[PDB]
Formats: C-alpha cells, sequence, structure tokens
C-alpha cells in the first residue's frame, strides 16, 4: 500500500544487510556506496597513491539490485563549498567518482545533502555531471523542514537560541532548495527528500513545500512517540502531514537506530503501513482522475475539432451534469407553462450542439416530469455524431424531423424558439466560443425566450508549482517559438502545486444579449494578496454557470458540484518565474481578443514586478471560429 | 600462532594507546572491500605489532572502528559505525577480549569517544550532532545533549574535574562544558576545529587543531603556528614534566613541539594518513604512531 527503504550509514556485509532490511518489509536500501570514513587524496603524494580497491566490488548484486534496491548516498566528508581550498578540490573529486560509480551500477536514485546556506560550488559540480555522459540515476536532495541550528537544545549559556518569532529564520530551509535547483536550471532529474524533526514549523511552511518536487519524506526514529502498549507512533500534527504527503505518493524512509527497543524495528513501518489503510477511500472523481495527476493536454475546440465517439461516450458518463440539466429545463418549464395551459400551450425546446443527444434525454426527461408539453429540435455540426442521432431518430422517432445537421450560426430556423439548450462551455467557461455560437443563434429565440444556460463566470488563481513549470518547460517543440509552450492555456488536474490567493471572478457572459453592439472582447484587471513569500509558476481556471435560476454547475474549487468530471481546471503559464514576498499584491491582467476568424487570451503580469505579456496577437494560441 | 583472534588485521589502523604496563592496544577498521568491519589488539610486545601471529590477544567487532581509548587496564571503550558504543574487557588471562555491552544508542556513526577522570563514566559525539554521557557501570546513557548544529568532530573529558569536557564540530563551535550548570556548554572564541588535547598540568589550558593545519592554545583564564598542510587529526602531549606535543595530520606527517608550538620533530615515515599517536609509560623519547598505510613506527625523539 505504500513504498518505502531503509537510510543507513554502516553496511558491514552488503549481501546480508540488504537481506535483514528485506525481512523487514522494506523495498529499498539507502546506504554508502564508498565508506563514509574512507577518505582521499586525490592531488598531495603521498595519500593520493593510496594502493587497492577504493570501494567494495560491483560483482556483490545483480544488476537487477543495484537498478532497484540501492539508493546512493553522497560521504558526509565531501563538502564542495568548503572555505578551505585543498578540501574544496578533492571534495570536487570525490563527488564526480561518487556520482560516476552510481552512473555506473544503474543506482535508481542518489542522495546529497542542503545543509548550509551556500551549496553553489556543489550545484555546478552536479550540473557537470549531470551534462557529463549518458545516465538517468535520480537526485534526491536531503534538506531539512528545519535547520539544525534552529531545533539545537537551548543549552550554550553564552550563546541562547532566539525566544523571539523570526518569518524568514524559520523558512530558511526553502530559500537553500530554491536557490540550488534555481542554478540547475530547474533540472527535472533534482528531486526533493524532505526530512522532518521532532518540531514542525507554523502550516504556511508545509503548504510552500506541497508544489515542490518531494520523491521522499525521511522519519528519524527520534521523533516517534510511544503508546500504551510501547509501540512507536507520531502526535496528531505529524500524522496530518503524513496523510498530507501520502497523497502527493512520495517514498517514505526510515532513518536512525531501534529506540522503541522491546517492540522490534519493523514496527515503525507497521505505523506507516496502519496509517495508509486508515484514510478516507478516493471519491468517484478522485478514482476517476488517478493517472491524470498533474498531466498537461490541450483544451478541446468542439466548434473547429469533430469530437470522437469515445470522447462524447466518457462526457455522457457524467452524472451530476445531465441530472443538473434536465432539473434546470423542468423547473423552465413549470415557470413559463401554467396548469390550465397544460395541453394547450406546447415549448419550442432547441438543443444547439446536441452531440449524441445527452441533453436531448435530459430534455426528454424534463417534459415527462413537469408533465407539459414540449417540440423538440436537435442542431448538430459533427457529421460523425448525427449519424448517431438520425440512426436513433429513424430507429424510435419518426415523429418529423429536427435533428437538423447545421451550424448553429448558418442554421435558419422553421419557428422562433422558446428555450435554447447547450453544453458548449469550457473549463475557462467561454474559451469553447459558448459566447460567439450563441449569438449567432440568438436571432431564432423568441423575443421572450430563456437560454439554459443564462449566465457564466470565468475565474483565476496564482499558483505555485515547479513540477508544473517543469512539465510546461518539456512542451517546447522544433519549428515554432522556443517559449511558445508558456503562451497557451493547458487542462490538467492539478496535484503537485500551491495555490497562493483565493479564486476570483474574470469574465462573465448573460444569454441573451439583449442589447446592441454585443462586442464580445474584455480586458480585466484581478490583485491577488500573497500570505507567504513564494515563487509565481502561473494561474489556475476554473468556472462557474448559471443553469436556471438556483441551478448551477461549478468546478471552483470550494463551490465544486460534487462528482463531476466533465471539466478540470486549465492553466495559464508565465515563461518566467516571479518571486513574491509575504504580503505583496500579485496583479495579473487577462484580455479576451477576437477578429473574424480566431478568438484568443492575451495575459500580463504588473505586480509585484511586470511579464512580458503572453500570446500577443493570438501568435502561439487561438481558438478557431 | 593467535589465540581466539582472526587470521588477518584490518589494513586501517585508527588507533594505538599504550597502558601502564607498556603494552600497545591498536582499533582497525577495513575501509574498502567486500567486508566493512573492525577489530581490536593487543601487543604485550609493542615491536612485533601489526604482526597478528606475535599478539597477545585480538578480536573481530560487528563493525568499523572510528576511535577507542583505555578503561583502567583491563577495559576497552570502543565507537562502531553501527551507532554503538562497546565496552570490551580482557579475561584473567589477559588472552581474550569480550564483548560486556554494545548498546545503540546514536542514530548515525559515534565518532570520538573519552573517559572522564572518575573512570566510571565517558563522554561519546556522534556524526548525528549529538553529544551524550554514559555511565559504563550501568551501561546507559544518564543525559544526550544536541548542543552542536553539525556533526560533532572530536571530545576530550577534563583530565582532573569528572564533569568538564570539551566538544568542537562542524558548526565551528569549540565548546567548554560543565554538567553542573542548567546550561552546561560554553563557545570559546575562520577555519573549522578537527582535534582537541587539554594541557596535563594545567586544569585551565588545552590545544586544538583546525581543517587547515594550524594548531592552536588556549586557555580559558591565542598563540598559534601552522605546523601542517592539510588538516590537523590529532593532538597528544608526551608523558615529561614540561611535556612534548605530538600533532598528526591527514598530510601523512608527524610533528613534535614545545611549550611555545616550536617545532622539534618531523616524520614523513608514512606513506598515508596518520591516525594516532602514543608515548610510551616505560621510556618518555619512544613516541608510537598508526596509519591507514599499516605501519606502526617506533620514533626516537630528541629532548
Ligand atoms: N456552432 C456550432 N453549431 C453547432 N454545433 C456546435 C457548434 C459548436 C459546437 N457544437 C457542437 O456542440 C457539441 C459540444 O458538446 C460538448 C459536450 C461535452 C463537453 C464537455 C466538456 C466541454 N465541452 C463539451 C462540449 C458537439 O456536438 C459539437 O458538434
Amino acid at each position: 500500500r505504500v513504498s518505502s527503504g531503509r537510510d543507513l550509514n554502516c553496511v558491514p556485509e552488503i549481501a546480508d544487510t540488504l537481506g535483514a532490511v528485506a525481512k523487514q518489509g522494506f523495498d529499498f536500501l539507502c546506504m554508502p556506496v564508498f565508506h563514509p570514513r574512507f577518505k582521499r587524496e586525490f592531488i598531495q603524494e603521498p595519500a593520493k597513491n593510496r594502493p587497492g580497491p577504493q570501494t567494495r566490488s560491483d560483482l556483490l548484486l545483480s544488476g537487477r539490485d543495484w537498478n532497484t534496491l540501492i539508493v546512493g548516498k553522497l560521504s558526509p566528508w565531501i563538502r564542495p563549498d568548503s572555505k578551505v581550498e585543498k578540501i574544496r578540490r578533492n571534495s570536487e573529486a570525490a563527488m564526480l567518482q561518487e556520482l560516476n560509480f552510481g552512473a555506473y551500477l544503474g543506482l535508481p536514485a542518489f542522495l546529497l545533502p542542503l545543509n548550509q546556506e551556500d551549496n553553489t560550488n556543489l550545484a555546478r559540480v552536479l550540473t557537470n555531471h549531470i551534462h557529463t555522459g549518458h545516465h538517468s540515476s535520480m537526485f534526491w536532495m536531503r534538506v531539512p523542514l528545519v535547520a539544525p541550528e534552529d531545533l539545537r537544545d537551548d543549552i550554550i549559556e553564552n550563546a541562547p537560541t532566539t525566544h523571539t518569532e523570526e518569518y524568514s529564520g524559520e523558512e530558511k530551509t526553502w530559500m537553500w532548495w530554491h536557490n540550488f535547483r534555481t542554478l540547475c536550471d530547474y533540472s527535472k532529474r533534482i528531486a526533493v527528500a524532505l526530512e522532518i524533526g521532532a518540531d514542525l514549523p507554523s502550516n504556511h511552511v508545509i503548504d510552500r513545500w506541497l508544489g515542490e518536487p518531494i520523491k521522499a519524506a525521511i522519519l528519524p526514529t527520534s521523533i516517534f512517540l510511544t503508546n500504551k502498549k510501547g509501540f512507536p507512533v507520531l502526535s496528531k500534527m505529524h500524522q496530518r502531514l503524513i496523510f498530507r504527503l501520502l497523497k502527493l505518493e512520495v517514498q517514505f524512509i526510515i532513518t536512525g537506530t531501534n529506540h522503541h527497543s522491546e517492540k522490534e524495528f519493523c514496527s515503525y513501518l507497521q505505523y506507516l503501513e496502519y496509517l495508509s489503510q486508515n484514510r478516507p477511500p478516493p471519491n468517484a472523481y478522485e478514482l476517476f482522475a488517478k493517472g491524470y495527476e498533474d498531466y498537461l493536454q490541450s483544451p478541446l475546440q468542439p466548434l473547429m475539432d469533430n469530437l470522437e465517439s469515445q470522447t462524447y461516450e466518457v462526457f455522457e458518463k457524467d452524472p451530476i451534469k445531465y441530472s443538473q440539466y434536465q432539473q434546470a429545463i423542468y423547473k423552465c418549464l413549470l415557470d413559463r407553462v401554467p396548469e390550465e395551459e397544460k395541453d394547450t400551450n406546447v415549448q419550442v425546446l432547441m438543443v444547439l450542439g446536441a452531440g449524441r443527444g445527452p441533453l436531448v434525454n435530459a430534455s426528454l426527461r424534463a417534459a415527462k416530469q413537469a408533465d407539459r408539453r414540449i417540440k423538440l429540435y436537435a442542431v448538430e455540426k459533427n457529421p460523425n455524431a448525427v449519424v448517431t442521432l438520425e440512426n436513433w431518430q429513424f430507429e424510435e422517432w419518426g415523429s418529423q424531423v429536427t435533428v437538423v445537421s447545421s451550424d448553429m450560426r448558418e442554421w435558419v430556423a422553421p419557428e422562433k424558439a422558446d428555450i435554447i439548450v447547450s453544453e458548449l462551455l469550457g473549463s475557462f467557461a467561454d474559451n469553447e466560443l459558448s459566447p460567439e455560437c450563441l449569438d449567432g443563434a440568438q436571432h431564432f429565440l423568441k423575443d421572450d425566450g430563456v437560454s439554459i444556460p443564462g449566465e457564466y463566470t470565468s475565474f483565476l488563481a496564482p499558483i505555485s508549482s515547479s513540477k508544473l513549470y517543469n512539465e510546461v518547460r518539456a512542451c517546447r517543440e522544433k519549428d515554432r517559438d522556443p517559449e511558445a509552450q508558456f503562451e497557451m492555456p493547458y487542462v490538467v488536474r492539478l496535484h503537485n502545486f500551491h495555490q497562493l490567493s483565493a479564486p476570483q471572478p474574470c469574465f462573465t457572459f448573460s444569454h441573451p444579449n439583449r442589447d446592441p453592439m454585443i462586442d464580445n472582447n474584455r480586458y480585466c484587471t484581478l490583485e491577488f494578496p500573497v500570505e507567504v513569500n513564494t515563487v509565481l509558476h502561473g494561474f489556475a481556471g476554473y468556472f462557474e454557470t448559471v443553469l436556471y435560476q438556483d441551478i448551477t454547475l461549478s468546478i471552483r474549487p470550494e463551490t465544486h458540484s460534487p462528482g463531476m468530471f466533465s471539466w478540470f481546471p486549465i492553466l495559464f503559464p508565465i515563461k518566467q518565474p516571479i518571486t513574491v514576498r509575504e504580503g505583496q499584491t500579485i496583479c495579473v491582467r487577462f484580455w479576451r481578443c477576437s477578429n473574424s476568424k480566431k478568438v484568443w487570451y492575451e495575459w500580463a503580469v504588473t505586480a509585484p514586478v511586470c511579464s512580458a505579456i503572453h500570446n500577443p496577437t493570438g501568435r502561439s494560441y487561438t481558438i478557431g471560429l | 600462532l593467535p589465540p581466539n583472534a582472526p587470521a588477518c588485521m584490518e589494513r586501517q589502523l585508527e588507533a594505538a594507546r599504550y597502558r601502564s604496563d607498556g603494552a600497545l592496544l591498536l582499533g582497525a577498521s577495513s575501509l574498502s572491500g567486500r567486508c566493512w568491519a573492525g577489530s581490536l589488539w593487543l601487543f604485550k610486545d609493542p615491536c612485533a605489532a601489526p604482526n597478528e601471529g606475535f599478539c597477545s590477544a585480538g578480536v573481530q567487532t560487528e563493525a568499523g572502528v572510528a576511535d577507542l581509548t583505555w578503561v583502567g587496564e583491563r577495559g576497552i571503550l570502543v565507537a562502531s559505525d553501527s551507532g554503538a558504543v562497546e565496552l570490551w574487557e580482557l579475561d584473567e588471562n589477559e588472552t581474550l577480549i569480550v564483548s560486556k555491552f554494545c548498546k545503540y544508542e546514536h542514530d548515525d556513526i559515534v565518532s570520538t569517544v573519552s573517559v572522564l577522570s572518575s573512570g566510571t563514566q565517558a563522554v561519546s559525539g556522534s556524526k548525528d550532532i549529538c553529544i551524550k554521557v554514559w555511565d559504563l557501570a550501568q551501561q546507559v546513557v544518564l543525559s544526550s545533549y544536541r548542543a552542536h548544529a553539525a556533526q560533532v568532530t572530536c571530545v576530550a573529558a577534563s583530565p582532573h574535574k569528572d564533569s568538564v569536557f570539551l566538544s568542537c564540530s562542524e558548526d565551528n563551535r569549540i565548546l567548554l562544558w560543565d554538567t553542573r550548570c542548567p546550561k552546561p556548554a560554553s563557545q570559546i572564541g575562520g577555519y573549522l576545529p578537527t582535534s582537541l588535547a587539554w594541557h596535563p598540568q594545567q586544569s585551565e589550558v588545552f590545544v586544538f587543531g583546525d581543517e587547515n593545519g594550524t594548531v592552536s592554545l588556549v586557555d580559558t583564564k591565542v598563540l598559534s603556528s601552522a605546523v601542517h598542510s592539510q588538516c590537523v587529526t590529532g593532538l597528544v602531549f608526551s608523558p615529561h614534566s614540561v611535556p612534548f606535543l605530538a600533532s598528526l595530520s591527514e598530510d601523512c606527517s608527524l610533528a613534535v613541539l614545545d611549550s611555545s608550538l616550536s617545532e622539534l620533530f618531523r616524520s614523513q615515515a608514512h606513506r598515508d594518513f596518520v591516525r594516532d599517536a602514543t608515548w610510551s609509560p616505560l621510556n618518555h623519547s619512544l613516541l608510537t604512531t598508526v596509519g591507514w598505510d599499516h605501519q606502526v613506527v617506533h620514533h626516537v625523539v630528541p629532548t
């Protein structure tokens, strides 16, 4: 249920030691590749000519083992940022030597410590290694939640621990990591092995780290409490954090010696296993989303692309959406039809972008439950989908036509309509061009007609995520602008991210658009209060819509419709990450632009510092009309 | 010709310590090869060491010897990589060596260990940044101190007061300690400290060596001279009335100095790191050193 290995700094017999660990229930072993006290001279004789083998033979395990069961640890004496030159040099050599052995063996990962503030020459040695030969060992930076300095015992008489609350001075180990990964231009091979101490920081720090590439959590034996029966356990505060990490699907590393002696050493693991067993099992949405975690995709364009049969099939499996649509139509019918007109007056209902007919079925269902009479039209421009409709029409209908294949902007209605129903909404509401499509169709709506949906509104929120930043980076393609990938929205189930301020509304559209001119372009300025220091990597997009009166759908996280998987968050990246300091405001500006042929978004950051305007003139991203 | 001892002693010689009667103690780890462990040896004849065949007793430790010391005359206090402190004692005949205890208490390699003047207590320092005090009689830790913010490089008990000791660390702090204060530690004002020696005739004075090969002199109630090209690993004062200062470094050299730190001896006899020194009780011009080149050397020091 949970993947977890064992940290050791002492391995007399690699054969037997790996076996003991396996007996305990562990899945891998973080160990040293050279003896951690075996210190080596690369330059001054005589020590440089130390004879014999520098470490134990690679023959000591299967390549399989090396590839799967072992994690390398950089010897603790290696200090590439030493103030002493000779050390700095022997360190440069030693490090490359150890990392090169780690590559030779095909180690899955290798541990390096961030345990002081200046790791500049260490970053740089590792950057050369990464660009030397061909190898894909992962690099796990051991960084503490709290500096060893900031949880020393207050027992130096003449050097006391600060009893003040320092906001930056207890955030300091994140700047260490930030500075290191920044120097390595965010290499996707460099991740975080986050070490947990007995004291935790404030929850702001804990929010910070999620959104950083944590591949490993490290729990010292020393932080474990004991229960009635004398067994290892953790505080409610430490557990809540473990639960938070399990959600990120990290790996767990038990380090240090056996402090609960009478109770064995495989017991710590069992507590982790126990915790994993006892958390709420995933909901429908969460079960459905498993796999799609932080997976960037292009947002669908049903206006200028014909959707696949199986694309339609999955959207039809959405429980809540069509239930909401049905209900919305039912209320509308009641409001429009008095009881004494039950059979004299029959409503003219038009589904626009009717697809394979899920909104048609909703209308039928509504008609019955409201006990009112309707005359149904189905308008569909996707001919591949029209085949589905006409087969069903032919097999189960024969009542006139109206499965009429046409573009709703093109179509000439035989009569004006009471109600027009559409499911043209995107993850950013107006980004499938619902506005432009319905403005075309508006003329055949009755002077007192109702559109479902009646109105929708898009929402943005600034986000910090070094994982998503890299994901976008890796969308760089040949034969196009090298920074094109930063100038387009992605649909994505955001997972490893941090939301820096609450969502606020961007653009709103009402239907029908009663007034003249009816310009569909917009420019809108938004300001976000930022509670921590952070790094801005882009903006989440969500939406809500009013189908009819109190009937709504919403992907806004706070008001999210329960178990509705038809839409996922959208993402607006920014080319260059913008550092934010606690208390600052983040000011973003968004434009909706259009011409005859295409509609697009431009956006910019104006505070605290300015960004370049993104996607000017839809040069990287457009939506086809 | 070894009795219950091992066939071959590990190549990396770590410690060398004469006792009252002029017998030599040897700690060894193997820091490269299939098998990463450690061994202990008594040489009733110093001159035969390190000959496995010509030893008095020897034994295998589960893992590596980072440091040891004597505990009176029958006792050996050891710092395993395992994170354990081990107490071994010689049998009545002085021909076996037997694990009295081996408690796994540090969360990492135990790197240093000094016996307090009482003899009934010792203090060890580790890479887990924790200093602990042991009662050897009861085989338990009385107190554990996280004074430091980095690896504990070296700890040295007061020769006289049995509640005082020095400690130094990668975090660049030298600490003077008194167990009798509610806050038992005191910082004492560049390059990191690496070795600690108390002066034997002043409760008040001690020498430290830095990672840069400078030896320094201090009484809490600074004089220095750069002795070495690489880090000072070790500092042991001779037994003489006005006593000499043996210093040893990763530069594979041994110096002996006078009270003003003026150099009176030199030996690149060693061809790998020099890891210990210990002066004889039966002779005070006999200095013995051991290093990772496997050489027990017996220097004659002019005075
Ligand atoms: N101008 C137009 N004239 C006629 N028909 C039009 C049109 C524009 C689009 N259509 C049709 O509308 C349907 C879109 O349906 C969904 C279904 C599920 C979705 C889930 C998430 C997001 N968006 C979704 C959109 C398609 O059948 C397409 O042909």
